[PDB]
């Protein structure tokens, strides 16, 4: 029973964070200041994602944040090295704090972090490589990144495959999908929900099996490849601490698919250039794990392919056409019914759908260049609309008051990615038919 | 196997289409001129196919599977309606307006039907003496319809299985060179020669460089 | 297989989304183009070269009885556009058996209104921004 | 061709057609030609018409024909004076349809986007009578109207 | 609900405040504009751009029997204005069912007067300074 | 073709505003309202015998602006007074501005360069005032999307 | 006669591409799109008293290119910005290219030589930009069979 | 645009006919007020600092 989104929703991205800062299941913001007011700690996951999303060239106007019941955080130094003042930002019930640990080994740093016991309500529990922070029933705690080399991890009693059906029921006016959980089960559940609700799933992973040799691997990229979904995946080193899905979305949220524009070379502020070697790049390209290569002193995305090998822009264009046609038909049918002139099921009224559909969804694409037109061979690329006649409508469909088998056809006008040249240098230059072929 | 609806079917069904619409709108009773019966009781309408006009040159040709030809011609049939009692002029008028009502037409004049309505003439009201005692009310009008008639040929010509052509090339170096050319139904000019090799599509491979130049 | 007969009542005109009604007798509409398809340049010795026409506007006339309710709509649309500057509306035509048309267009000139002893006529001039006829409705093309 | 269509509340259609009715008048004694003429001029008198032809009525007067005076023998003894004329009126007739077609409650559309990177992508679109595309989402916040306050300076610049 | 029938007798013309009377048979009036609504500039490659018309004058013809008392009034008004320089008078038209009009205007040209064996006709040309028709009187617009 | 409509809103000539000295001009002629021209081309080319090419940038950017007004217009009075004002007092300059409804704008100072030819006949005449503009760089500011 | 058809494919004016600075120009006028001219003839003839004739080869090959655009076109903005850019910074040159659909091409560098005359009236006007081209040798490369 | 609405003889009450009085003539207009106050947001800087370039 998927209800349709509208134009504003087509740009709104949703991030499924863990927190308890508001009672609702979802809220919308137009800047990080509102989230700060709601008690999100600077450097917290949702804050980072919102900053990245607003920091893009094609940034969206509003960002939606979901809620998943939080249980307890973690400040993990395991496997890290630190020779700098470690700092952690903590917000407690609208009270904002800062924590400082000087300089030494990660275990010593973690133990010394237990000093976060003053002016508190909340509790801190060191464990030799990480500190587990747990709040108390009435207290609310937000823990955010600072200057230290550490990653913040959250845990919850819920699961995505059960939280999402609540968020969508609460509100459905959003298109992109993202999550904080990074387990394979959570990622696959998100992909399966998104593919069923016609939403684009995005995710960043740091697993080295993306680099692993093509001969064999068992990474989430490979699982999605096998299942043949459309989730857009990318491999980044800093994903687990920066949630760069926001940066990815910020480079594609605002440009409409009517231009047929792709994602091949767009700069994404906040991302960190890929570091592996050319063999690793070749390996990754096989799994459809897009990378952010740094070239000629700048950063550039690479080829934006989905899990099943298809390009992202074709999928997005098809979805845009779907939503635009839905909206246009609803608008026209509602205007017709505002007057006492409702559209009847007769041959004197049915054809008008041709112009109604030509106007809003299709003609804009033909104008802007996303739809190919012209002549091929013995075929033409012009979009076509076919509508049935009253004689062909089944009596059961007449009784149910439903119209079926309205068909449309188009051609997509893809963009260019690669170029090859055959230059030649010579010290000099060397049949004369001169007859028209 | 490629059948159709000849003229006889269309012409006969047009009368009944007019008959039902007159009955269903005016509420009067209907009768044709084809056979005579004692005059009915109460108001009623009389239908007659007064005239029929052809259009000279055929508009479409449909070729059967075996080659037989079916030709289609446009026509225009005129029907004379007469209403004999009650308020006859009112009765005929409601027939005229019926052709403007969408739902009512669809019952009897569905889209794609082989006949259609064109126009109507003036409705004249008349008073006719009877037995030198009474004046009877009447009326008359002519309704013009469009139609299309299809008929089937009585055979076909033979096909061209073999063609022989003689050629003579006059030139100054000697007498004209005589040479012939021929065609046969199943004989391709080149037999089944594969022709030149095609230009292959290169396989899809990974490229490190966006634009690479190699000497 | 029954071939169609030309049905004058199934010739439809949709302007802006609605269907026009209230035509005058005889010709309901007329469609005419403005320019020739190809321009031929002929040389002194007989060389011939052709140029393709890149201006495809047309004109469509629309005969309406002066009591038609659709006169008011066109009069309102005409004056509205002269102020706002938005002049285009979708235009679509159908044929019972004939050549259709589906483009955008605008009201070009105000017809001539005359009053007498009988219901008159007004002939609107609707410009159409493309004038290519289509074989959609031909039965067999 | 009908000039107007009025749709009932339930969808039935009423169609209106223009007509012209001609009446033949004959006056049989006295000064018949004088009698008919005064009928003609009556249509030019404003107050007299308003009684029987009020504004908005479904019929109106159009024109008149020549008035011919005639003498007819009776019983082979006398000539009777008579006259004849034809008066043409306008009218408008309205009739009501015999039903309606069903409404469009549900629309299903199939879409196929041919592309070169793979096989065509099939996707559908749907419409339902009461289902808004956006549900009831409030949308973006509006730009507020500032409240009305007193200003000391006619034009103030602040950096 | 009774729909109107076109009443030729309720077509009114008010010039200067009074009502005109004494028309000739057939067409009482005719209203025609002078210029096209929009001017279209078409480029070499097919780019199209439009311009809005800012000259909206029209012309209205007025058929009067040469014995009408209203010929004298127009003749007097015409000569008066040629001397004083005041040429404008209000003009208003109504339709029984049709498009009205309400602007100012002036007498443009003197008609042609001819004398014969029967009462003739004179066709005055009244310029109107705006020519936008109105749906005021349409029953349902 | 409808995919190449160069103007989605009809070009209304009445949107073109002209302000001289801070008052809006009105009472224009029949066909053309204004014309803006330069006097000197942008750069000078000095080409040598053997093909050496070098270019120079101009420093005279003055232009001329023509303003067509019906000779019955009231604005003829304001300009006529202004001429004598400047001839005696020596204050010639005056701000000038133009609004490019769907084109190029202009905003500079200018002065009356010459007075037109006044003619009287059987039709209402016309006047072409020349408002020399000190600097004549056209501005694209009215156009959106200029990156 | 059909044996002397000079063009077997109709000449479509829309195939003529023009690129200035790497962006495709659009928004052209009604009749003529471009005009390319030279300034100097190819050689100089010095004829003596008694008929001795000697010739010289020119070394100034600069030409001028006119570009007709509707004054409502968006490309008027890009050229107007470019003028001021070069006037201050001193960078004038810019690549120019032309595609001879079924004629002669061109590929060189050029600069804006003068700005047109902007006029506003009852019809959408026109502009004639002058793009001086450094070297104006027409290229037959689009033509096949040139031995 | 200002509008003027006038009744028809059929709509006039008989009492108003007897009294020789015409009622319910209606007019409508819009007033074009003037400006009183202006506010500005000037800014002075020592220097100046997304490129979408896509038609909205």
């Amino acid at each position: 029973g998927t209800q349709p989104i509208d134009t504003v929703g087509f740009e709104t991205p949703m991030f499924l964070a863990m927190h308890g800062n508001f009672p609702e299941r979802i809220r919308f913001y137009v800047s990080t200041a509102g989230m700060v007011a709601d008690g999100f700690a600077v450097g917290s996951p949702a804050y980072q994602f919102a900053t990245n999303a607003f920091a893009g060239n094609f940034a969206p106007q509003r960002v939606a944040i979901g809620r998943m019941s939080i249980d307890s955080s973690k400040v993990d130094f395991t496997g890290t090295t630190n020779t700098e003042q470690v700092v952690v930002n903590i917000t407690l019930n609208k009270v904002v704090k800062a924590v400082k640990i000087n300089v030494n080994t990660p275990a010593q740093i973690a133990t010394a972090l237990a000093d976060a016991v003053t002016a508190d309500k909340a509790t801190a529990v060191a464990t030799g490589t990480y500190v587990t922070v747990t709040a108390v029933s009435p207290n609310v705690v937000s823990v955010g990144k600072g200057a230290g080399v550490y990653k913040i991890v959250n845990e919850s009693s819920e699961t995505v495959a059960t939280v999402l059906p609540s968020v969508i029921a609460e509100n459905h006016n959003w298109y992109f999908l993202a999550t904080e959980a990074r387990s394979d089960a959570d990622i696959v559940a998100a992909a399966e929900f998104a593919k069923a609700n016609y939403k684009l799933h995005i995710y960043n992973s740091t697993d080295v099996d993306a680099y692993a040799p093509e001969n064999s691997a068992a990474s989430v990229f490979d699982t999605l490849k096998s299942l043949s979904y459309d989730s857009l995946g990318t491999s980044d080193a800093g994903a687990d601490v920066d949630f760069t899905e926001g940066s990815v979305i910020g480079a594609m949220a605002a440009n409409d698919p009517s231009y047929g524009d792709s994602l091949h070379l767009k700069t994404m502020p906040g991302m960190v250039p890929f570091a592996g070697s050319d063999t690793q790049r070749s390996n990754a390209w096989s799994r459809n794990a897009n990378i952010y290569r740094g070239l000629y002193g700048g950063g550039s995305y690479i080829e934006g392919k989905t899990s099943s090998g298809q390009y992202v822009d074709v999928i997005r264009f098809s979805h845009w056409v779907k939503f635009r046609m839905e909206e246009s038909v609803f608008a026209y049918m509602k205007r017709r019914s505002d007057m006492g002139l409702s559209m009847k099921m007769s041959d004197e009224d049915l054809p008008v759908l041709k112009s109604v559909l030509m106007n809003n969804p299709i003609n804009i694409g033909i104008r802007n260049g996303g739809i190919l037109t012209g002549y091929d061979n013995k075929v033409s690329y012009d979009p076509t609309i076919i509508i049935p006649k009253r004689a062909n409508i089944p009596t059961n469909d007449l009784a149910a008051r439903i119209l079926r088998d309205v068909k449309v056809e188009l051609v997509y006008n893809n963009s260019l990615h690669y170029v090859k040249i055959r230059a030649s240098v010579v010290l000099d230059r060397p049949s004369t038919n001169a007859q028209t072929p | 196997p490629l059948d159709f609806t000849n003229s006889d079917v269309v012409m006969g069904a047009l009368t009944k289409a007019v008959g039902r619409l007159c009955l269903d709108v005016t509420g009067y009773d209907v009768v044709e001129a084809d056979e005579t019966i004692p005059k009915p009781e109460g108001p009623y309408i009389l239908v007659d196919l007064s005239l029929l006009t052809p259009l000279d040159w055929a508009t479409n040709e449909v070729v059967d599977e075996d080659g037989v030809v079916h030709t289609a011609h446009n026509y225009t049939a005129s029907y004379t309606l007469t209403a004999y009692r009650g308020k006859p002029h009112w009765a005929l008028s409601r027939v005229h307006q019926a052709f403007g009502l969408p739902f009512l037409r669809e019952k009897y004049f569905p889209t794609g039907s082989p006949y259609a309505y064109s126009s109507t003439s003036n409705i004249a009201r008349m008073r006719v003496p009877l037995n030198q005692q009474m004046f009877e009310n009447r009326a008359r009008t002519i309704v013009t319809f469009n139609a299309t008639f299809v008929e089937k040929d009585l055979g076909t010509f033979e096909d061209i299985e073999h063609i022989i052509i003689g050629i003579d090339v006059d030139n100054p170096s000697g007498p004209p060179i005589g040479i012939g050319a021929d065609y046969d139904k199943g004989v391709k000019p080149g037999g089944d020669d594969p022709g030149l090799p095609p230009k292959p599509n290169p396989p899809i491979v990974y490229h490190d460089a966006i634009a690479q130049v190699c000497m | 297989l029954t071939l169609q007969a030309y049905d004058p009542a199934k010739v439809l005109v949709f302007i802006g989304g609605q269907r026009v009604s209230g035509f005058a007798a005889d010709t309901k509409i007329v469609i005419t183009r403005n320019n020739d398809n190809i321009s031929v340049h002929a040389g002194v010795d007989g060389e011939i070269s052709n140029a393709l026409s890149r201006d495809n506007t047309g004109v469509m006339t629309l005969s309406l009885q002066n009591t038609a309710k659709w006169n008011g709509y066109l009069a309102q649309w005409q004056r509205q556009a002269n102020v706002t500057g938005l002049i285009y509306l979708p235009v679509q035509v159908e044929g019972s058996q004939g050549l259709s048309l589906n483009t955008i267009g605008w009201i070009q000139k105000q017809p001539d209104l005359s009053y007498g002893t009988e219901v008159g006529q007004m002939d609107w001039e609707i410009g159409v921004l493309d004038a290519w006829l289509s074989p959609d409705q031909i039965q067999g093309i």
